[PDB]
């Protein structure tokens, strides 16, 4: 019957879900649980590099809050 | 971790292409009152694997090509570019977050014509060359409408960034304000990928250019061709059927976005089973006399419509 | 009597002309064709599950030639050669001589199943229901020489398919 | 001009000036088997199975043409019930041929789906062949004198159940082709034949009726009981592929109309002429009566003698006018048997019909002529 | 593990792939081509076995000769056979192709296609039923299943 | 409601073949898991089933034996394994087993 | 560096499949087998090129709509598209878009 066509669709459907699911998880793993920063324009890049210097550890995604201010 | 990311994109693409062959053979079967593969594995789930092994242990021809170096360059270029067109796709986060991603996909897509042209030369057959020339003239003709239609849509979006199309459709699908463009974009994607009713290459009784290829080299052209069918339908869903993105639950986007991308890929198989084939002079007239006049007119309309409503999108 | 197939004059009123403009621009009759293929997607396919299911046949089916016996075990053929005379392909070869007990019996009966056109004239000509075409249609071979039947192969077929051959002849001999 | 020997059972030698076809040169004979010479070493009954294999899509209509010719030289008449059977299966054969003609005409130009829907109908009609004769295709069921056997009980009910639903199958076929703009573009104003060129080139069948010529042998020179049934002859107006496609689709409907009358007006009686010097006796009376054994012996070894003479007999076969110029010398074996295949003259007009058309149109023009090379080459 | 054990299982993997994906090139010459179309029709649906309906000569694994081979056609047949990439099998369908059949004694007919090309399976009948050709195809699958190419190379 | 009944029949095929193991055995040998009425068994082990709700052509099928004449037929089934007495019923040349 | 790795992986992968495709069956040992310029096609390519170049001048339109001179910008945008349509009309009427000899 027609529903015997679905199992092929499920495999094809799952294979198109892995690339999207993998990229989202790998970014969070590599960016300390946050989305990967988006820097399309020079101003955004300048802030990101500044965050690298302010973190102490040379990482753009380690955010320092008020507790870092005297 | 980025290298792991690339493999998490490439292998699933090839597996999806492998099982698209099965799904195509079974959807076509049921629309023809039959079943399709259901013997090689349960419901034909091992049919793709059998076909792959068979082709890769079958002796290849490699005739007396005029070059013998274009014969090996053509499938490398086809498959190499086909996988490259996936790296900027937001699903919902791109592997490579390009600022001009929409323009990157046009650029790489226009290079796929060389593999059609080079394989024509390598075959060394005068007739096989004629088939390559007709295929090339078809591809370049219909990417005129891909470029202008895309420009018209981006006038309602404001950038060439692919992830900005997600923001643009955060209140409503672009299929609603731009359905006339969606129609001519959908048909223009069939012609680009040599799909019925535009498959003169595979349309025997008039000609294909990849006729001298067998075994593994033939499968490489096949894999690239089908990966482009999935990619163009993923592009269409992003462009005209935007899926809402929740930053806390990105998997929700991927499931909804995949279902749309599958439904549009099955529409390609649906259209193959329903219509006869265009004549070469008739698909050219469908472009130079019907689509192009409307595409140019709609481009004028979409340059002016945002201005006269005060609806110009932000640059950023 | 006769009828015209393509002799209609399309109306030229505004509503009719606009109807064909919507059809041209909105692809109405093409989407009408997509719906028909969609309906077949939800119909039960007509495929049968061969080899576990078989296609229906009838008692008159013409398959593998065979030589029959009387209920006593004596051969029905009496070397009359009517089948050899009527065979349009000249696929039958026969030789006969008096048997040890004096009966008129063959010493050769060959059918070339590659000359044969499976026409059934051999079993119409036979006056004693000796040469018949049975119901077996699955007897493909791997070599050309296995399809040149001799009297031993044909008598083995008759003993092998007698149970089904007799029942078919019982079901159809009233039409012959 | 560029020349292509497309080759392989048709070898086409064409010269093309770019996209246009400047000349078409069909090379045939790749299926010539010497049928007409073999018929001269056979009795009239032994040559009957050859005609199933000429136009192997319309098997039972080639038997009828050969049977009409022999019955004419014999000066005998088939019994009324046999004639009604020979019309019932003549129209069933006409459904088999038009499905093959239309659906393989559409499959060669891309539309592959209607082929599978309608070949499930052909399969069911192959059971009607198999239930009367025992063979799906080459029945050899129609013979000089009538038909070999009588219909088995219950077959006419199964023919009725099939015919009841067929008209719906045609409608689904027309939902895919008739109004589809892609189909029309491939078949409209393609291969236009003038009503005067068609007659002078030897055309017959829908090749004439497509150009407005009102001609059908079933109505003008009837045979068997075609003058006791009601049907309409489709007629074209533009003489192109599209009009000829509509004539075959509409002839499938007029066959269902004839079949509905054969099932209701089928008389009782015997199914072969009651003259045992032409048609063999019953097996029951062949095993009890001396004359019936003598006549069975001679009919299956020597065959019946046919008085000297020659005849040209023709029918309205599915593909056009099919006939034989049968010549007799007064013995059991025919002297000469020429076969007139409608596709022989139709394919000789391919060069004329393909002037000023593209190469891809030659595919459609070959399809619209409904060519089967079993009859073209013999 | 033994070498004779790995080769036995590798032989089963290549045989399984080859017999499960037979792509035929059909030489439809005469009436036997009609019965071959009914094998692709919905009733039997060759495609559900992995046997595609139509394949080009260079993408094909089996040649089905369905009809009468004439003397004007024989050179074309041999040319197509020589251009088939290996492994390649030939199925002879019908009396005409097997031995000439009804036209055996004709001046223009090759008496059997097996004197022009090698033949693996002979399917008898005039024509064979669509269920008889299908039985022959499944008999070619089992023949490919018995191949022992690797088990004979290992013993050279 | 009718959606529910479809799933119920899908489950009752698993129980109608003797659990999962029997259900999988007929899914890999026959590629079909329908359940029919047993009509009989021949001396070689073949089992014959009928289901008259199925459309003509699928209403009779045979599940071949796993061994015949000393040959392992678990995977290598063959249509010529049907003996003549059942060859007539299975091909619908008669209505009487 | 990321975009460079992505391109390297895709084309490196394609090359591997190609070479192992031409060699894996050659691990097998099969017996050795032994043994017009068209003008209209050229005009399609040239027409595409001139149309393709005019598209290059239209791609920056989305950024051009962000200016404070919309009256001037909208005048030239409709001029380029109108001129592109004039080229199509000229070829159409001069039988450029035909495939019949
Ligand atoms: C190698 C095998 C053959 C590959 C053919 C395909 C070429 C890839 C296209 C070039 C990359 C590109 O398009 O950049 C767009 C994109 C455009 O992205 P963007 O404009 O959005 O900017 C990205 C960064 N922001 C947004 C922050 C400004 O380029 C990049 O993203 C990064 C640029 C990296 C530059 C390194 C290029 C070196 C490789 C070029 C040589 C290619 C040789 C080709 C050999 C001949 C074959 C044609
Ligand atoms: C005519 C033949 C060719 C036509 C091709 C038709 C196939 C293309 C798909 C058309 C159907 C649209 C997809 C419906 C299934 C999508 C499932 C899904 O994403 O969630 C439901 C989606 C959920 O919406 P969403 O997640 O996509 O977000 C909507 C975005 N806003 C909020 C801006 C509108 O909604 C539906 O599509 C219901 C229908
Ligand atoms: C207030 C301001 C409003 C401004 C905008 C107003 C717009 C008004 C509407 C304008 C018309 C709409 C444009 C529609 C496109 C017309 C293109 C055209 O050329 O038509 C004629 C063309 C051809 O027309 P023709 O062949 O019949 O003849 C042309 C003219 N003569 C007769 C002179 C030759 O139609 C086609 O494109 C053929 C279709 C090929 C087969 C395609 C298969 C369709 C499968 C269904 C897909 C459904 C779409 C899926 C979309 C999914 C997207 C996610
Ligand atoms: C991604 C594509 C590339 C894949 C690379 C290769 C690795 C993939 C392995 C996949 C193996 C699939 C084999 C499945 C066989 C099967 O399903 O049963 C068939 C058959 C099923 O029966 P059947 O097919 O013979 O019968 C069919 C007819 N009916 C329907 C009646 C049953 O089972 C067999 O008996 C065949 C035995 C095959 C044994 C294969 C063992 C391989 C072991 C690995 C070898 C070393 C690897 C290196
Ligand atoms: C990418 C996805 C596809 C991946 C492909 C996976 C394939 C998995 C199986 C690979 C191993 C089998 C390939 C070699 C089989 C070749 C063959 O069938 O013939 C054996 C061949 C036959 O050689 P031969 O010595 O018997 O005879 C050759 C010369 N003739 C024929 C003329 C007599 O032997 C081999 O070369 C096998 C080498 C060992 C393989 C390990
Ligand atoms: C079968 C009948 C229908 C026919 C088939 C239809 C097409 C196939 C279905 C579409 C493709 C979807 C393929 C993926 C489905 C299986 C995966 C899934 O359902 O979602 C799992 C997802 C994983 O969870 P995860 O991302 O790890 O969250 C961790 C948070 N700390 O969990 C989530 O987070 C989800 C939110
Ligand atoms: C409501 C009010 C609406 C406005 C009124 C409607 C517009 C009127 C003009 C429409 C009719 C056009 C003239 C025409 O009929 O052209 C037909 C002709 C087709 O000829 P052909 O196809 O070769 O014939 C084949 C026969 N076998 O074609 C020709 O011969 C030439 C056709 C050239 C078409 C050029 C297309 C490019 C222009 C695209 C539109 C872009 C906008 C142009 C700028 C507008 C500025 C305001
Ligand atoms: C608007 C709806 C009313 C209408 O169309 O007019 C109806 C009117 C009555 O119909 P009728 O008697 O047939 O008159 C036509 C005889 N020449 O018919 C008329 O006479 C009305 C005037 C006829 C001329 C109108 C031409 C209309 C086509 C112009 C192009 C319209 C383009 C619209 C945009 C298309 C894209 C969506
Ligand atoms: C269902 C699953 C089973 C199916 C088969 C799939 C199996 C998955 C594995 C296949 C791919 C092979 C394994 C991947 C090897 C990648 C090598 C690697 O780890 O990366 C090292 C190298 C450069 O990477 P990196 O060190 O990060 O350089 C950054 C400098 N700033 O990397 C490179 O230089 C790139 C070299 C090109 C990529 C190699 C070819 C990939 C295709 C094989
Ligand atoms: C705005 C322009 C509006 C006019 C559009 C003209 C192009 C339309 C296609 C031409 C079809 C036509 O109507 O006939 C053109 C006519 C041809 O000559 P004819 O004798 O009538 O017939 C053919 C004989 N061989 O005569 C011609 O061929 C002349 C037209 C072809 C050359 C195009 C000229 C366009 C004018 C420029 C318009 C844009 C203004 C640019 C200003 C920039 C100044 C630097
Ligand atoms: C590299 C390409 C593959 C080479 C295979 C090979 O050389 O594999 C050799 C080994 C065993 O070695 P051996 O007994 O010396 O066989 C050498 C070959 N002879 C005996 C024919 C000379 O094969 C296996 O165990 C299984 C191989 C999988
Ligand atoms: S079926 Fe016909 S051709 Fe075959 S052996 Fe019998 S009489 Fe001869
Ligand atoms: S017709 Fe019958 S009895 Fe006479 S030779 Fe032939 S098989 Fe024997
Ligand atoms: S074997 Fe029979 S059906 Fe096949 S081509 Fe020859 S005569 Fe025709």
């Amino acid at each position: 019957m027609w529903f015997e066509v679905l199992p092929g669709i499920a495999v094809m459907g799952v294979c198109l879900f892995i690339p999207g699911m993998a990229t989202a998880r790998i970014h969070r793993f590599s960016n300390g649980g946050k989305e990967k920063r988006v820097a399309h324009y020079p101003y955004q890049w300048y802030l990101m590099e500044r965050d690298r210097r302010v973190s102490g550890v040379n990482r753009s995604y380690v955010s320092k809050g008020l507790e870092n201010i005297d | 971790m980025f290298m792991i990311n690339i493999l998490m994109l490439i292998i699933p693409i090839l597996l999806a292409v492998a099982f698209l062959t099965l799904v195509e053979r079974k959807v076509l079967g049921y629309m023809q009152l039959r079943k399709g593969p259901n013997v090689v594995g349960p419901y034909g789930l091992l049919q793709p694997i059998a076909d792959a092994i068979k082709l890769f242990i079958k002796e290849p021809l490699r005739p007396a090509t005029s070059s013998a170096s274009m014969f090996i360059l053509a499938p490398i270029m086809a498959l190499g570019l086909a996988l490259t067109m996936w790296i900027p796709l937001p699903m919902p986060y791109p592997l490579i977050n390009m600022n001009l991603g929409v323009l990157f996909m046009l650029a790489m897509s226009s290079l796929a014509v060389y593999s059609i042209l080079w394989s024509g030369w390598a075959s060394n057959s005068k007739y096989a060359l004629i088939g390559a020339l007709r295929a090339v003239a078809q591809t370049i003709s219909y990417e005129v409408t891909l470029a202008i239609i895309l420009l018209s849509v981006l006038l309602m979006s404001g950038s060439f960034t692919l992830s900005t199309l997600i923001t643009t459709q955060e209140q409503m699908w672009l299929i609603l304000p731009a359905w006339p463009l969606a129609m001519m974009w959908f048909i223009s994607t069939l012609a680009e990928t040599n799909r019925a009713p535009f498959d003169l290459t595979e349309g025997e009784s008039e000609l294909g250019f990849n006729v001298e290829y067998a075994a593994g080299p033939f499968a490489l052209f096949f894999m690239a061709e089908y990966a482009n069918i999935i990619m163009m339908n993923i592009f269409t869903a992003i462009l005209f059927l935007g899926t809402s993105h929740n930053p806390h639950m990105p998997e929700l986007y991927t499931i909804n976005f995949t279902i749309k991308s599958l439904l549009l890929t099955m529409s390609f198989l649906w259209i193959r089973a329903s219509y006869p084939r265009f004549r070469y002079d008739q698909l050219m007239h469908l472009l130079w006399k019907n689509f192009l006049p409307l595409t140019l007119a709609l481009c004028m309309w979409h340059v002016s419509l945002p201005i006269l409503t005060s609806g110009i999108p932000p640059q950023t | 009597t006769y009828k015209y197939v393509n002799l209609r004059e399309p109306s030229m009123d505004m509503k009719s002309v606009t109807d064909r403009a919507a059809q041209t621009l909105l692809w109405t009759e093409l989407i009408r064709g997509l719906g028909m293929t969609l309906s077949y997607l939800f119909r039960e396919p007509a495929t049968i599950n061969y080899p576990f299911e078989k296609g229906p046949l009838s008692p008159r089916f013409r398959g593998e030639h065979a030589l029959r016996r009387y209920p006593s075990g004596e051969e029905r053929c009496i070397a009359c050669k009517l089948c050899e005379a009527v065979c349009p392909a000249q696929a039958i070869t026969i030789e006969a001589e008096p048997r040890a007990d004096g009966s008129r019996r063959t010493t050769r009966y060959d059918i070339d199943m590659t000359k044969c056109i499976y026409c059934g004239f051999c079993q119409e000509a036979c006056p004693v229901d000796a040469i018949v075409e049975g119901p077996n249609f699955e007897f493909s071979t791997e070599t050309h020489e296995e399809l040149l039947y001799n009297k031993e192969k044909l008598l083995n077929n008759g003993d092998k398919w007698e149970a089904e051959i007799a029942a078919n002849i019982q079901a159809d001999y009233l039409y012959r | 001009n560029l020349t292509l020997n497309f080759g392989p059972v048709l070898r086409l030698v064409m010269e093309l000036s770019g996209e246009m076809v400047r000349k078409c040169d069909p090379h045939i004979g790749l299926l010539h088997r010497g049928t007409e010479k073999l018929i001269e070493y056979k009795t009239y009954l032994q040559a009957l199975p050859y005609f199933d294999r000429l136009d192997y899509v319309s098997m039972m209509c080639n038997e009828q043409a050969y049977s009409l010719a022999v019955e004419k030289l014999l000066n005998i008449r088939p019994p009324p019930r046999a004639q009604w059977i020979r019309v019932l299966f003549g129209e069933i054969t006409r459904l088999l041929n038009h499905i093959m003609a239309v659906t393989t005409h559409a499959l060669d130009i891309g539309a592959m789906t209607p082929f599978f829907w309608m070949f499930e109908e052909r399969e069911k009609m192959f059971e009607f062949y198999e239930r009367v004769s025992g063979a799906r295709m080459h029945a050899a069921y129609v013979r000089p004198g009538g038909v070999h056997q009588d219909l088995p009980l219950g077959l006419m009910d199964d023919i009725y159940e099939f015919s009841k639903n067929f008209s719906l199958r045609i409608d689904e076929l027309e939902e895919m082709l008739t109004n589809n703009r892609i189909w029309r573009n491939r078949t409209v104003d393609i291969g236009i034949v003038t009503a005067e060129d068609a007659l002078n080139y030897g055309f017959s069948g829908v090749m004439l009726r497509g150009s407005g010529i009102q001609w059908d042998l079933r109505k003008t020179q009837p045979y068997d009981v075609y003058d006791q049934v009601e049907f309409d002859v489709p007629i074209g107006s533009r003489g192109d592929c599209y009009d000829r496609y509509l004539c075959r689709v509409e002839e499938m409907r007029q066959s269902i109309r004839i079949i509905s009358q054969c099932l209701n007006k089928m008389p009782p009686g015997e199914i072969k002429v009651d003259d045992a010097k032409v048609s063999p006796p019953k097996r029951a009376e062949m095993k009890t009566s001396m004359e019936s054994l003598i006549h069975h012996f001679k009919l299956y070894t020597e065959g019946y003698q046919v008085p000297p003479g020659a005849t040209y007999t023709a029918i309205e076969a599915p593909k056009g006018e099919f006939g034989v110029y049968l010549v007799s010398d007064g013995s059991s074996r025919p002297y000469r048997c020429k076969i007139k295949a409608p596709g022989f003259a139709h394919l000789a007009g391919l060069d004329k019909m393909s002037k000023g058309h593209m190469l891809a149109d030659v595919v459609a023009i070959i399809g619209t002529q409904d060519i089967v090379f079993g009859e073209v080459d013999r | 593990s033994r070498g004779e054990y790995v080769v036995a299982k590798l032989d089963d993997l290549i045989n399984w792939a080859r017999r499960s994906s037979l792509w035929p090139m059909t030489f439809g010459l005469a009436c036997c081509a009609v019965e071959m179309m009914h094998m692709a029709a919905p009733r039997y649906d060759m495609d559900r076995f992995g046997v595609v309906f139509r394949a080009s000569p260079r993408q094909s694994d089996v040649m089905i000769v369905a009809g009468t081979l004439t003397n004007k056609m024989a050179p074309a047949l041999r040319k197509v056979y020589d251009q088939m990439p290996e492994p390649r099998y030939v199925v002879s369908m019908g009396s005409c192709a097997n031995g000439g059949g009804y036209y055996h004694y004709s001046y223009s007919v090759v008496r059997g296609c097996d004197r022009i090309v090698p033949v693996d399976i002979y399917v008898p009948g005039c024509p064979p039923t669509a269920e008889a050709l299908l039985y022959g195809i499944l008999q070619l699958q089992k023949k490919i299943k018995r191949e022992k190419r690797l088990r004979i190379w290992y013993r050279r | 409601m009718e959606l529910l009944q479809v799933l119920k029949r899908g489950l009752q095929q698993v129980s109608g073949h003797g659990g999962l193991r029997g259900y999988l055995r007929v899914l890999f040998r026959a590629n079909d898991v329908r359940v029919g009425t047993l009509v009989g068994e021949d001396k070689y082990g073949n089992k014959y089933y009928e289901d008259n709700k199925q459309f003509f052509g699928r209403h009779r099928w045979v599940i071949y034996t796993t061994e015949m004449n000393g040959k392992n037929t678990f995977w290598d089934v063959d249509g010529s394994m049907v003996p003549p007495e059942w060859h007539r019923w299975l091909h619908c040349m008669t209505d009487d087993p | 560096m990321n975009l460079m790795l992505a391109l390297l992986t895709n084309f490196t992968l394609a090359t591997l499949l190609v070479i192992i495709a031409f060699w894996l069956p050659q691990l097998n040992v099969y017996s050795e087998k032994t043994s017009p310029f068209s003008m209209k096609f050229f005009l399609v390519a040239i027409t595409f090129l001139l149309f393709d170049l005019e598209i290059a001048l239209l791609l920056p339109l989305p950024w051009a709509s962000q200016t404070a001179n919309l009256n001037t910008m909208l005048t030239m945008a409709l001029f380029l598209i109108i001129l592109l349509a004039v080229s199509l009309a000229y070829e159409w009427t001069q039988k450029g878009l035909e495939w019949t000899e």
